[PDB]
RNA sequence: AAAAACUCCAGUUGACACAAAAUAGACUACGAAAGUGGCUUUAACAUAUCUGAACACACAAUAGCUAAGACCCAAACUGGGAUUAGAUACCCCACUAUGCUUAGCCCUAAACCUCAACAGUUCAACAAAACUGCUCGCCAGAACACUACGAGCCACAGCUUAAAACUCA
């Protein structure tokens, strides 16, 4: 309210590229974590279940990060088999 | 870069309370989750919008609808050929993304073990 | 201990600004404070709109003072600046450097925890 | 006997990494430094994985950010437009 | 007679020290149509991809100089009681001979 | 794990509450 | 070279539209919801120019919260703005909804030029308690 | 030795008659605390 | 109940309190500082009153007097906050330990 | 999806709360636990051998009662509108008790991380590896039984303690 308008969470159209502007808006806002927050705050979510969901998200993040790590670590190994026999 | 998990779980030597309580035991499996579809195909929304427009203006006059209906048919054909293109692309293999089948192959060639 | 008063007045002319400042430091001396020094931040446009006791102000004048005073002087000055309308805002805080900065030896590498689960083939 | 190894410190040890503000001081008044570590669009404080500094300094800087916000030195919604042409330290990907 | 402790103290590897960003000469023993494996030193050979520039000058017995990071690529994961390895070594080349 | 014990106890407590509010 | 950030009343703004500065250009407001979206056109100085919505267009309960009705309302409001004599427009959006993306394309096809899009959506910092989660 | 600092700084501490000079000097002068830091950790103003 | 104007502990060995300004003396008075300075001044006072060998914290009676002044501080905190059950329990446990050490000292 | 409801309705702009305090938080800190994650100030976070009262004392999540008040929002109950053969519910709209500040009472939870404190070491299955020395507390088939009787409590449809009879393998 007190803050001025047309500064925060904005996107300036260039060459009338409205779809690209909207895509960059989605990208920045999802990287900052707002749309998820609002679709969660739509309906009230109790503290216990919110804590459970958040722990689930932490575990998922750790698991997927380890998965990506091992993928990037062992993708170089996947090449043409030099030693057939 | 990864977040540490020294005393997040309920362990004997961990005096304080636990933070995390995963349903399944955290062991990196030798199988990776296969990809999934995103949503249901939709196309031609602006085409059918201009079609309904020119319809309500011209009282279903085909010779005046010519351009709207031509654009609509062309966009439908583009959607069909794009579906076929992306199908053949997903079959031959996603470029930039690593395939689940060969991911599983790599993981079974170099699998991890929780045990000794 | 040390107390830093961050103060925000309304954008107005030097005579009345000096009047407000001298009366504020007179209130300090009455409470029993001893001012170390005064630091002028200057006149600047406030980022977000605010509401005074009876009006609103988009700009303001940021000043800073640091002093030594007892505890009751703190609440006395807080209520004084709340009652005063010429003071758009006044906030007391402790001094950061008075707290000895703990020597920093850098970020230690965290090794991956192990022995989460017993040795079982499953 | 002389050629045998010996218990000894590790001189190959690279010095411990220190964040850019590990040694420096941070206060609630350095609006420039405090708006450096915050979203320009949404105004939220970036996480540690985006920032890349020690937890003590992260706590101190976020506390100072909130203090400046509640005091009035800084807003919460939109970063100050004057401090946008500053060194970008927090790694981003949207551009 | 010479003690193995003396031979190790005088070894090329103890004077080599850390493999992090250190030039070394090596040669190849096996080469696939797209990649070549240089036997450079220590236990493991280092795999590498042929550069399109000067790609012809890559045959058996070629003395290629290159830097490296480590002698063995390994990493410890969550459920890895023992760190998993690659049986290879990462290395970057910028010249030959 | 199974919860038949607490289900029996729940039903008995419910019946006791009903009889109490009745009498 | 292009600056994605919007201009500021403090100098310098090196880009005008129709020989006009960013501030005085009219602003369009979109309020999106799962059931319906509401559109409005206002001057830079709070003066409303045109107003429309799916209900005013004549869409029923199931059809209010869709993208097609959003496109039709956008076309309508853009026609109103063009009849008034407005070429450029600064977009402002509020909340999620089906026709959120559709209203902008509707305005464009109606013949307006969107300069910037601001996500002026409400966000409570644990202020109020919404309704409980419904079970279906 | 620590007593040395705050003892001589008493002269810098304002008083009743020094008020109508220090207040004016401060409001005439300007001061800024802002300073940024680059990637490697060098102060920039 | 020491006076407020009494300067800090650490600035007692130094002979510079006579030369230094009275404004600095007031600044160094404990009334400017928090209650822990007064607490430690009272601890030193009880020491000089009672103990034969000062600056010996390991002594049973030294610990007793320290915990007693801490208990009186907690008492004041409680008359300021009749509601603080945390500090109520802290005081109760402190006096329990105090009675324990009093009886073992009697033995 | 629809119905019902309001049009003193809906949208922008300007002012306004005793309501709860995104992001940081991918942080693991404090408190004995219950809990504490908007900002500032105050006071302050025990015991430098360990254990230990269910004959005591002090707290004890949410809910509830007593007397004042506070009114954005939510919501039991309730009313109404949908659906169902039926729906005393799940779907939708309105609202109260209540969630809040005071002075008290009630003293219970999957109060579980169901893994006791202290000082230490390196296999029933599942779960969170196997253990050592000492200490307090708890347990001895299911159900009857978070029950009856008795005793205490500011509690009166209650709480704490806690059986017995009969039946069965
Ligand atoms: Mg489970
Ligand atoms: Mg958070
Ligand atoms: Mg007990
Ligand atoms: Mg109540
Ligand atoms: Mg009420
Ligand atoms: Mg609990
Ligand atoms: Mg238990
Ligand atoms: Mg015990
Ligand atoms: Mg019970
Ligand atoms: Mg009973
Ligand atoms: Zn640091």
């Amino acid at each position: 309210a007190k803050h001025l308008k047309f500064i925060a969470r904005t996107v300036m159209v260039q060459e009338g590229n409205v779809e690209s502007a909207y895509r960059t808006l989605n990208r920045i806002l999802t990287m900052d974590g707002l749309i998820e927050d609002i679709k969660h705050r739509r309906y009230y979510e109790k503290p216990c279940r919110r804590r459970q969901r958040e722990s689930y998200e932490r575990c998922r993040r750790i698991y997927n990060m380890e998965m990506a790590r091992k993928i990037n670590f062992l993708m170089r190994k996947n090449r043409a088999d030099p030693w057939q026999g | 870069a990864t977040p540490s998990l020294r005393g997040r779980l309920a362990r004997f030597g961990n005096p304080r309370k636990p933070v995390l309580k995963p349903n399944k035991p955290l062991i990196l499996a030798n199988r990776v989750g296969e990809r999934r579809r995103e949503k249901g195909e939709a196309t031609c929304i602006t085409e059918m919008s201009v079609m309904m427009a020119c319809w309500k203006q011209n009282e279903f006059r085909d010779d005046a609808c010519r351009k709207e209906i031509q654009g609509f048919l062309d966009c439908a054909a583009r959607a069909q050929e794009a579906r076929k293109m992306r199908s053949i692309q997903e079959t031959l293999g996603e470029s930039g993304s690593l395939l689940p089948n060969k991911l599983n192959k790599l993981l079974q060639r170099f699998p991890n073990k929780p045990y000794l | 201990p040390r107390y830093e008063l961050a103060l925000i007045l309304k954008a107005m002319q030097r005579p009345e600004t000096a009047a407000t400042l001298k009366r504020t430091i007179e209130a300090l001396m009455d409470r029993g404070a001893i001012v170390r020094d005064l630091e002028n931040l200057g006149e600047r446009a406030l980022p977000y709109r605010i509401s005074a006791h009876s009006q609103q102000h988009n700009r303001g004048g940021y000043f800073l003072v640091d002093f030594y005073a007892p505890t009751a002087a703190v609440e006395s000055m807080v209520e004084h600046l709340s009652r005063d309308i010429d003071v758009i805002r006044g906030n007391i805080v402790k001094h950061p450097l008075t707290q000895e900065l703990k020597e920093c030896e850098g970020i230690v590498p965290v090794p991956l925890a192990e022995k989460l689960y017993s040795t079982k083939k499953r | 006997n002389e050629d045998l190894p010996i218990s000894m410190e590790n001189p190959y040890k690279e010095p411990l990494k220190k964040c850019i503000l590990c040694g420096k001081h941070v206060d609630y008044k350095n609006v420039q430094l405090l708006s450096q570590f915050v979203s320009p669009f949404t105004g939220c404080i970036y996480g540690r994985h985006i920032t890349g500094l020690c937890g003590k300094k992260q706590k101190e800087i976020t506390k100072a950010i909130k203090r400046a916000q509640i005091m009035g030195f800084m807003p919460v919604t939109y970063k100050d437009p004057a401090y946008l042409k500053d060194p970008k330290v927090c790694n981003i990907r949207y551009r | 007679v010479e003690s193995f402790a003396s031979m190790l103290r005088h070894s090329p590897l103890t004077q080599m020290g850390p493999a992090k960003d250190k030039l070394v000469i090596g040669r190849i023993f096996h080469i696939v149509e797209n990649d070549l494996y240089i036997d450079f030193g220590g236990k493991f050979h280092c795999v590498c991809r042929r550069p399109e520039v000067d790609g012809e000058k890559y045959q058996k017995g070629t003395r290629v100089r290159l830097r490296l990071l480590d002698l063995e690529l390994t990493s410890r994961f969550l459920g890895a009681t023992t760190d998993t390895t690659v049986l290879e070594a990462n290395a970057v080349l910028l010249g030959i001979q | 794990k199974n919860v038949l014990k607490i289900r029996r106890r729940k039903m008995n407590h419910h019946k006791y509450r009903k009889l109490v509010k009745k009498t | 070279k292009f600056s994605i950030y919007p201009p500021i009343p403090g100098e310098e703004s090196s880009l005008r539209w129709a020989g006009k500065k960013f501030e005085e250009i009219p602003i369009a407001h979109i309020k999106a919801s799962h059931n319906n979206t509401q559109i409005q056109v206002v001057s830079a100085s709070n003066e409303p120019l045109a107003f429309a919505s799916c209900g005013t267009e004549g869409f029923r309960n199931a059809k209010k919260g869709t993208g097609i009705a959003a496109q039709t309302a956008g076309i309508a409001a853009a026609a109103r703005a063009k009849q008034k004599g407005v070429i450029h427009i600064r977009v402002v959006v509020k909340g999620l909804g089906p026709g959120r993306l559709s209203a902008m394309h509707g305005l464009i096809m109606g013949g307006l030029e969107v300069i910037s899009i601001t996500d002026n959506t409400p966000i409570p910092h644990n202020g109020c308690r919404p309704r409980k989660a419904r079970k279906l | 030795r620590e007593v040395l600092q705050l003892q001589e700084e008493v002269k810098n501490f304002i008083t009743r008659e020094n008020l109508e000079a220090r207040v004016e000097a401060a409001l005439d002068s300007r001061k800024n605390y802002n300073w940024a830091i680059t990637r490697e950790g060098l102060v920039v103003r | 109940d020491p006076p407020p104007s009494t300067l800090l502990k650490d600035y007692q060995n130094v002979p510079g309190i006579e030369k230094v300004d009275d404004v600095v003396k007031r600044l160094l008075s404990l009334e400017m500082a928090n209650k822990k300075e007064m607490l430690k001044i009272k601890q030193e006072q009880f020491m000089k009153k009672i103990v034969a060998n000062p600056e010996d914290t390991r002594s049973l009676e030294a610990r007793i007097i320290a915990l007693s002044v801490k208990i009186r501080s907690y008492e004041e905190h409680l008359e300021k906050h009749r509601k603080d059950k945390a500090h109520k329990r802290y005081l109760l446990m402190s006096i329990d330990q105090r009675k324990k050490m009093l009886k073992n000292l009697r033995n």
